[PDB]
């Protein structure tokens, strides 16, 4: 809940886990990998493009 | 049971109100029928009888 509550996104999707389960399983090794693309290249972050 | 009637289902915060705005994906999705893929993207009939 400390992402919808002062910073708007415009595309938010989690490959092999549903968003609203992040609250009931657990986590390990959480790593964030930050960057900045050009808004044409949001759908090549994706397992499994060119 | 057979569903029929179709909402906007809501994941996560901001309510959609069947306006589908963010975080409002569609139930229905549309598959791939094609030769050009896998083998597991080919389409089965299955028929259950009881």
């Amino acid at each position: 809940s400390v992402l919808y509550n002062s910073a708007s996104f415009s595309t938010f999707k989690c490959y092999g886990v549903s968003p609203t389960k992040l609250n009931d399983l657990c986590f390990t090794n959480v790593y964030a990998d930050s960057f900045v693309i050009r808004g044409d290249e949001v759908r090549q972050i994706a397992p499994g493009q060119t | 049971e057979r569903d029929i009637s179709t909402e906007i289902y809501q994941a996560g915060s901001t309510p959609c109100n069947g306006v589908e705005g963010f975080n409002c994906y569609f139930p229905l999705q549309s598959y791939g029928f094609q030769p050009t893929n896998g083998v597991g993207y080919q389409p089965y009939r299955v028929v259950v009888l009881s």
